């Protein structure tokens, strides 16, 4: 239909076009997660190893946008780095302008404004990815930025996404509700790095290893990927289950 | 498929041929027929004048370019001009600027893109003329084709446009004869005229429709016509 | 579908159908490889003989860009050298400016951001050419592939075209008798042997073998062809193992 | 000389009990020769009164501009002009020509509609907002005047002690200047209605 | 022309003098130089009058417009560096050098901006042509870790010896002190040395001294329907 | 006003004074004029300050999109961007910059940006007022792949003569100690060093 | 408008028998502050040409940074070129020659002046001279600035004209401009103790003779005077 | 090519001029003044709610009871202080001035009541 196609207002006054951006973003089936420790915000996401044509390691997800800011992608690749783009610049730009490191807050509110104008131009189709922006933020410390492709953005004590997003949940809501906070328990950050991995395990039902998985690591003034061989320090006690 | 898909350069069809493309190339299957060939230190056309009537003059499809440079079309006249008085420009810009001719494999390079910009573009026009370049640089004698796709390829002999089936056997036949020769602008001259007999359904011999060209290392570019013609018809 | 007739429209696939056929067209290309070695690359190209009246070596596939970027592509031949000449466009600003020749990593994220919006706008078409390319800058030597998806990755073996099969195939002995990737003169042999056994899904023209490389023990990592005697005994081990 | 003193010309105001006062001499002059013993530069805008000093023909300029904004403002907003707004409008016009400024000195005097507070505001040439409510003074023999109006005035008159006042500082300054002598006009204005009064003084 | 600028523990303070002039006339008596960029970012503002006032007003709508974007307090550094760009484009023509304090969440914060485009932050700083008067207390008697109320005398004697001294400055001192985590407590007219003072003699005319050629009332209110 | 940077064995050490006058009044004289372009690149300001600053800020930015988009700017690349609107721009804008920067592969690195605008690496750079009284005795005092300790020793002899020549020189002589270590400051006071 | 900061000097250059000759010390001056002592003013593209650029050291990298980009440029399409169509000192001349005139019509000019040397595809000795206002032309000899007074007297000895140029050996040659930068340096202030020499013959192609000095200082007729006393 | 603007306002708000005021502004471009108007699925049952209980005379106090009685209409599984958004436009807080000590400027006008506000109010209902 040509009521498919239209970039303004369809019959429904409620676009076929955002419905169909929704369904783009589960191509990859990367389930990703994204935690609040106390003082430390872990994100973890699928590293696919593919065949042997390919590095493992240079297949990545997540990204280090500026300093504190990570950003895990969700959905296609090309148009991932299409809006990667424009995120870095903006961290930059901001910067210049006002002489003071962006919060995270505004930068995923600038994307919702970019979002919605993609819609209002007629040539361009409407990107069709998540960005998930995770910092340690400079006012209101660990947080949690989640933004849809149609634009819609809202905070989050933590998430995940993917297909199997559901399965995840229950287990983060449980949790939050017995410790009675809505911190990940421990002031370490590493052993809250574990009990992430262990909670990703447990819902997917799939041990991952050191190469099925990546993490990032938000700290104080630096965003920064784990090694290989991180990941298994954590890994091995709970491997035996 | 009139419309539709394939209606307009952007649309793909499923397996992404453009049926247009061909259409472009039937063009010069219309065109006036034309047999190039070269040997190492000569390039020669031979184009057939085209004429409406008796008392319309035959007319030149031959177009000089540049002192050192020209080139012969078959297809849609209008692209040709625009296509042509560009060959011109560039030629001129090198001259002055980086003291050398404009060679000829680096002119084409740039006629590629040309080509290619308008197939990207929503509008515009591919150009749907294929057209013989002849030229004489500091690589000596080279012929090219350009094709309505954009693709330059250098090529010891090659015709297009109408039957070309007779001139392009006797090339592949006397392929090996005019490379050796050499040194001899008549002889190469000669061997041009007899592939075009191939090709025509004898349509005209005559002085009078055969224009041949010639640059090489040796002659600039020059048109022949009339009784310097005659002495190898 | 009418999102065959709209480019640019979000289909309920998530790709536009006329991306997906830009793909296709890839494959109808010729067999083109390219092998990651220990200290440099190697890219190896099956180009098909059209006829006598063909002239060796003189409409080469293989370009140079750079002075370091070793450049050869699949697919629509006209679209993709507007491509390789808009790379040494963008690969000269980056020297002026920064007055340092570009990372190959940095050449592929400015591709990718061309690439990007070609696709993304009604206007202009997509682009269909998958293009391998690298060579040795400053952190050494890479192979990457850039998709007209615009996806583009790291890699240790390239492969495309329709032999693509076979390729891969005789590449994986590659990674298992050296993770490092072979000595880069011995890769020229292989190579060859590559591109030959692949030019028998491809035997109904003739072909040539054409070689390059970038390599900083052999090439002292500037681009060269590989020509002369190197390149027609390269040839001999390949028509000796496939008798 | 700079184009504003060709034609100088004066305006004084001073408030008093629930009114205010705004008043001027009526010489025109363009050097040596005098050009008209008449000549009026306070306009009205509303409740609102506006006396421009300074380069005549910026002064027609002026005038044209600020009608044409005023006008927008009555309309669309559907409540008369205030003095409040009005010192602003004047200040942000002012300002847009930095280089090369306006040569004029405006002068605001009106009552706010909404408390009966007396108001006056000036200007110069680059759109300076001066506060002060006791009196303001504008030209080239400004100067002159701020000097009458510190000793005469006092805090406190009643509008019939304002007009003799007001009118003995315009009077004086006018002759010691060169470029005002001819004539006098007073507003005094109060928020039920306006008296104008043109004075009987020396003429050269 | 006198401005100062004081750290203090819990703050800062800003004053400088009302007393206003155009050349060597007294404009004004009393005006506030003290100008509001935002609640708890003040500045004070010396150089050519009217750019001092404009650019306060420019900027002052894009900072606003920042805060309410952000839904957050902006950086005392955010308003600085919008400040210095704007001033550098015409190379100072635009000739506003103001002391730029404020307090924020981050903290308390004294620099100054000149219209060439040059900054330094100053523990204390002063401004205007009275800066070197200022500025010889502060430097005689500043202490490390001044108290608030420390601060406040040590200030408020330094704008003395402007007054004194510098002709342009004068009358009541405005103070406006910016505390952490509290409304800025603008101290209106914290000093006054003498005030304005009633003539011996006086200036009543008795009425019929103005004498009256002639007279037309004019009617700005509305004409009857009827 | 006078700034300078040393190689010595494990890094480079930048130093400078602090004083800046305005006339014969000293402005301030706590001015801070080593300034973070980049994590181990920064860089000495002198001549204008109103547009050393303005420069430094745009570079600054520049090197950022550098770092995240075409991997981390060397001490080189540095020197070009700021060569770059230096020399575009060498009427306009008065600019003595040096750009110095610390790789671990390099070890120190100094590159010098005169007013006309052109990168030149040096063992050791001077500028500013002071330079000139200096220029001498800090040749027939270099030393190359030097302790650190008497890397800061330099620093301090030859300053306490540029004061003493030149009295727009002087206040706190602040560093940035550039090696694989980090990023650490050390000041030294008047009274430290010119009685030494 | 540019005008000169950072300053350059002499050149000297000549014909020979089989290929020409270039030479300049190695200077970056800031006026009377010989600021920068080795900076090398002698530009090689390829072995083909060296080119020699005196006056500012900021637009000496402007341009050599163009000069690196017009390598590539050539490169690109048609790469089995090598002595076709592949650069010559004329090449490179018209370039620069057409740009810098239209930098002049900007009435802001690059400010430098600029020997092209080098050995054209024939074989035949190429010498052209172009310099900011754009004043073109070719001499058996030719010099700059403080060389065009004093070391282009000394080379007209030997090299006349054209006939003298087939008799002029690459040894005299050698000989005549290594001599004549001693005097350069006695004389001129500017000119320091260090130089380099750039040998472009058709036979041995680039000889590049880095560092060597200027020795055999005359002081023998400093210890005569005195003077007044 | 460019789409009415997805939303429909209330903006409600306070002047000098012209008092307390309100109103409605549609993505066409057309904008009415209003003693009471509602928006959203449930905008016929609120409408006709504020007509029985409510008129401009009376004063505010009572409003937020009965707005709060209004919206519990629409939904009752969840009607708690944190899902619930209420805010008055209504006197000064020369509290919220934020630069005390100068009295003239007015205070904000606008007021957001928290969650723990919303409770007390709903004891008051």
């Amino acid at each position: 239909g040509y009521d498919r196609h239209i970039t303004i207002f369809s019959p429904e006054g409620r676009l076929y076009q955002v419905e169909y951006a929704f369904k783009a973003t589960n191509q990859t089936n990367i389930n990703s997660l994204a935690v609040r420790g106390k003082d430390c915000t872990v994100v973890i996401s699928q590293k696919k190893v593919p065949d042997k044509l390919l590095d493992p390691t240079t297949v990545s997800y997540i990204f280090c946008i500026s300093r504190t800011i990570g950003m895990v992608v969700n959905g296609p690749i090309p148009d991932a780095r299409n809006a990667a783009l424009r995120a870095k610049a903006e961290a930059a730009e901001f910067r210049y302008k006002y002489g003071y490191d962006m919060p995270c807050d505004v930068l995923a509110k600038r994307m919702a404004n970019l979002s919605q104008i993609y819609t209002q131009r007629a040539y361009m189709r409407p990107l069709g990815v998540i960005l998930t922006f995770v910092s340690v933020d400079e006012e209101l410390g660990p947080s949690i930025y989640k933004t849809d492709p149609a634009g819609y953005y809202v905070g989050y004590k933590a998430t995940a996404t993917g297909p199997k997003q559901q399965e995840i949940t229950t287990n983060l809501e449980n949790h939050f509700k017995k410790s009675k906070i809505d911190h990940i328990n421990e002031e370490s950050w590493e052993k809250v790095v574990e009990f992430a991995i262990t909670h990703m395990i447990d819902a997917l039902g799939t041990e991952f290893s050191k190469n099925d998985l990546e993490v990032g690591v938000a700290t104080k003034d630096k965003f920064f990927t784990l090694s290989a061989e991180n990941i298994e320090e954590r890994l091995v006690a709970i491997a035996e289950q | 498929f009139r419309n539709n898909y394939d209606g307009d350069t952007v649309t793909f069809s499923p397996t992404g041929r453009l049926f247009q493309v061909e259409y472009a190339l039937e063009a010069i299957k219309q065109g006036s027929v034309t047999v190039g060939l070269r040997s190492n230190t000569h390039a020669v056309l031979v184009a057939l004048k085209r004429n409406a009537d008796e008392l319309s003059s035959y007319q030149k499809k031959i177009i000089k370019c540049d002192e050192h440079m020209g080139l012969s079309l078959a297809g849609l006249a209008p692209d040709a001009r625009v296509l042509s008085n560009y060959l011109r420009q560039q030629c001129n810009y090198s001259s002055l600027v980086f003291n050398r001719k404009l060679a000829v494999e680096r002119a084409g390079h740039l006629l590629c893109d040309k080509a290619q910009k308008n197939t990207q573009s929503y509008g515009g026009r591919p150009y749907g003329v294929g057209l013989l370049i002849i030229g004489y640089d500091k690589s000596g004698a080279h012929l090219l084709e350009f094709q309505p796709s954009g693709n330059v390829t250098e090529l010891y002999g090659t015709a297009i446009g109408a039957r070309s089936q007779g001139a392009k056997t006797y090339l592949e036949r006397t392929l090996d004869t005019f490379i050796k020769i050499d040194g001899n602008p008549d002889e190469l001259i000669k061997a041009g005229v007899e592939a075009i007999s191939q090709s025509l359904r004898d349509e005209s011999l005559t002085v009078d429709n055969l224009s041949i060209a010639i640059v090489g290392k040796d002659t600039p570019f020059t048109i022949y016509d009339g009784e310097a013609v005659a002495k190898y018809i | 579908t009418g999102y065959d007739l709209s480019n640019s429209v979000f289909s309920p696939d998530g790709r536009n159908f006329q991306v997906e056929y830009a793909v296709k067209a890839v494959e109808n290309g010729t067999t083109s490889i390219g092998i990651k070695c220990n200290d440099g690359v190697v890219f190896a190209v099956e180009k098909l003989i059209t006829s006598k009246l063909l002239v060796p070596q003189k409409n080469v596939k293989i370009q140079v860009v750079d002075r370091h970027i070793g450049c050869v592509y699949s697919g629509l031949i006209p679209d993709g050298r507007h491509l390789v000449n808009r790379g040494r466009e963008e690969a000269a600003s980056f020297k002026k400016l920064y007055k340092t020749p570009i990372p190959i990593p940095a050449f592929a994220d400015r591709l990718g951001q061309y690439v990007q919006a070609h696709t993304l706008y009604n206007s202009v078409r997509p682009f269909g050419v998958s293009t391998i390319f690298g060579g040795v800058d400053k952190n050494g030597a890479h192979l990457y592939m850039l998709e007209p998806s615009g996806s583009y990755w790291g890699y240790k073996g390239a492969a495309t075209g329709k032999g693509r099969q076979s390729a891969k195939a005789e590449l994986e002995k590659l990674v298992d008798h050296h993770p490092e990737g072979l000595s880069a003169r011995e890769a020229v042999k292989q190579a060859a042997k590559i591109i030959y056994l692949a030019h028998e899904d491809n035997k109904e023209k003739d072909f040539e073998l054409e070689i390059s490389w970038c390599s900083l023990s052999e090439t002292n990592g500037l681009h060269k062809f590989v020509k002369g005697d190197l390149l027609q005994e390269a040839i001999d081990f390949a028509q000796k193992e496939i008798n | 000389s700079d184009p504003s003193s060709i034609n100088g010309g004066i305006v004084v105001a001073m408030t008093g009990k629930d009114c205010v006062a705004i008043a001027c001499d009526l010489r025109l002059g363009s050097q040596s020769l005098g050009v008209s013993n008449k000549f009026e530069k306070i306009f009205h805008y509303g409740h609102v009164f506006l006396g421009i000093t300074g380069l005549a023909t910026d002064v027609t300029t002026l005038n044209e501009m600020f009608r044409y904004k005023t006008n927008l403002y009555k309309l669309k907003e559907e409540r008369a002009i205030e003095p409040e707004t009005f010192t602003q409008l004047v200040s942000s016009s002012l300002y847009e020509r930095r280089f090369g400024p306006y040569f004029v000195g405006p002068v605001v005097a009106g009552i706010n509609s909404k408390s009966g507070k007396p108001f006056i505001a000036g200007f110069d040439l680059i759109g300076c907002i001066d506060e002060a409510k006791d009196f303001i003074v504008s030209g080239t023999a400004s100067d002159q005047l701020f000097g009458m109006c510190e000793s005469l005035y006092e805090p406190n008159l009643e509008p019939e002690d304002l007009f003799e006042t007001i009118s003995q500082a315009l009077l004086n300054a006018a002759d010691r200047d060169a470029l005002s002598g001819w004539g006098a006009v007073v507003y005094i204005i109060k928020k039920d209605e306006v008296v104008k009064r043109y004075l009987k003084m020396r003429q050269d | 022309t006198t401005i100062v600028g004081v750290k203090f523990n819990n703050g800062v303070v800003i004053a400088a003098d009302t007393r206003s002039t155009q050349g060597p006339i007294v404009a004004d008596k009393n005006c506030a130089k003290l100008h509001r960029i935002s609640p708890k970012i003040w500045c004070a503002g010396a150089g050519t009058a009217a750019d001092t006032e404009a650019v306060t007003q420019l900027i002052g709508s894009n900072i606003e417009l920042h805060s309410l974007y952000t839904s957050r307090e902006p950086r005392v550094v955010s308003a600085l560096q919008m400040l210095k760009q704007h001033l550098f484009k015409y190379q100072g023509h635009i000739g506003a050098y103001l002391i730029v304090a404020g307090v924020d969440p981050t903290g308390s914060h004294l620099f100054s901006i000149h219209a060439h485009g040059s900054t330094d932050v100053g523990y204390y700083l002063s401004l205007g042509s009275g800066s070197l008067a200022a500025m010889a207390v502060l430097e005689s008697h500043w202490k490390q870790d001044l108290t608030k109320e420390e601060a406040i005398k040590l200030a408020s004697d330094a704008i003395q010896a402007g007054i004194w001294n510098d002709l342009g400055s004068g009358s009541n001192v405005d103070v406006c002190v910016m505390e952490i985590g509290k409304d800025a407590e603008y101290l209106r007219n914290y000093l006054t040395p003498n005030v304005r003072e009633e003539k011996q003699k006086s200036y009543k005319f008795p009425r019929g001294t103005t004498a009256v050629l002639k007279e037309s009332i004019v009617n700005i209110c509305d004409i009857q329907e009827e | 006003t006078s700034i300078m940077a040393v190689t010595f064995k494990d890094g480079v050490i930048l130093g400078a004074d602090s004083r800046t006058t305005t006339g014969a009044y000293i402005a301030n004289r706590v001015t801070d004029k080593l300034t973070r372009v980049h994590d181990k690149i920064w860089c000495c300001r002198s001549g204008s300050a109103a547009d050393t600053q303005a420069i430094a800020d745009i570079v600054q930015y520049h090197l950022e999109l550098y770092t995240s988009q075409y991997g981390t700017p060397s001490t080189e690349t540095a020197a070009s961007v700021f060569k770059e609107l230096c020399y575009e721009n060498k009427d306009n804008l008065t600019a003595g910059i040096i750009v110095a920067g610390y790789d671990d592969k390099n070890k120190g690195e100094v590159y010098t940006i005169p007013l006309g605008g052109s990168v030149h690496k040096l063992p050791y750079a001077i500028a500013g007022s002071g330079s000139t009284f200096i220029y001498g005795y800090c040749d027939k005092n270099f030393r190359e792949n030097m302790s650190k300790e008497e890397t800061v020793d330099f620093i301090k002899h030859s300053l306490s003569q540029a004061i003493k020549w030149d009295g727009s020189s002087g206040g706190v002589i602040r560093m940035v100690v550039l090696t694989a270590a980090g990023v650490e400051r050390l000041i030294f006071y008047p009274d430290e060093y010119e009685q030494l | 408008t540019q005008q000169p900061i950072v300053t350059g000097t002499s050149v000297i250059s000549m014909k020979y028998d089989n290929g020409v000759i270039i030479a300049a010390d190695n200077l970056g001056s800031y006026g009377s502050l010989l600021r920068f002592n080795g900076v090398e003013r002698l530009i090689p593209v390829g072995d083909n040409t060296v080119v020699g650029i005196s006056g500012d050291i900021s637009d000496m990298q402007h341009i050599e940074r163009l000069l690196k980009d017009l390598v590539t440029e050539n490169a690109y399409d048609n790469p089995l070129a090598d002595a076709e169509e592949a650069l010559e000192p004329s090449y490179i001349f018209e370039y620069l020659a057409t740009v810098m005139y239209q930098r002049r019509s900007k009435m802001n000019p690059l400010w430098n002046a600029i020997i092209v040397a080098g050995v054209q595809s024939n074989g035949d000795q190429f010498l052209r001279y172009v310099n900011l206002l754009g004043v073109t032309y070719s001499s058996p000899t030719l010099a700059t600035g403080f060389g065009a007074h004093m070391a282009n007297p000394l080379l007209r000895k030997v090299v006349d004209r054209e006939s003298d140029i087939p008799k002029t050996t690459v040894q005299v040659a050698e000989e005549a401009i290594v001599n004549a930068m001693r005097v350069l340096y006695y004389r001129d202030a500017r000119s320091s103790r260090n130089f380099s020499l750039a040998i472009i013959d058709k036979n041995t192609g680039l000889t590049f003779k880095k560092n060597l000095q200027v020795e055999n200082m005359k002081w023998d007729f400093a210890k005569d005077i005195k003077g007044y006393g | 090519g460019v789409r009415p603007f997805g939303v429909s306002l209330l903006i409600a708000g306070h002047d000098e001029f012209n008092g307390f005021s309100l109103y409605q502004v549609d993505p066409s471009g057309s904008y009415f003044p209003w003693k009471a108007t509602a928006i959203g699925k449930g905008s016929v049952a609120a409408k006709t709610f504020l007509e029985k209980r409510w008129n401009d005379e009376l004063e505010l106090e009572d409003a937020i009871h009965i707005a709060l009685l209004t919206l519990k209409e629409s939904v009752e599984g969840e009607f708690n202080g944190d899902t619930i958004e209420l805010a008055i436009i209504g006197d000064e807080n020369p509290d919220l001035l934020g630069y005390t000590g100068i009295p003239t400027d007015k205070g904000p006008r606008f007021r957001k009541l928290t969650s723990q506000e919303i409770n007390d109010r709903l004891e008051a209902l």
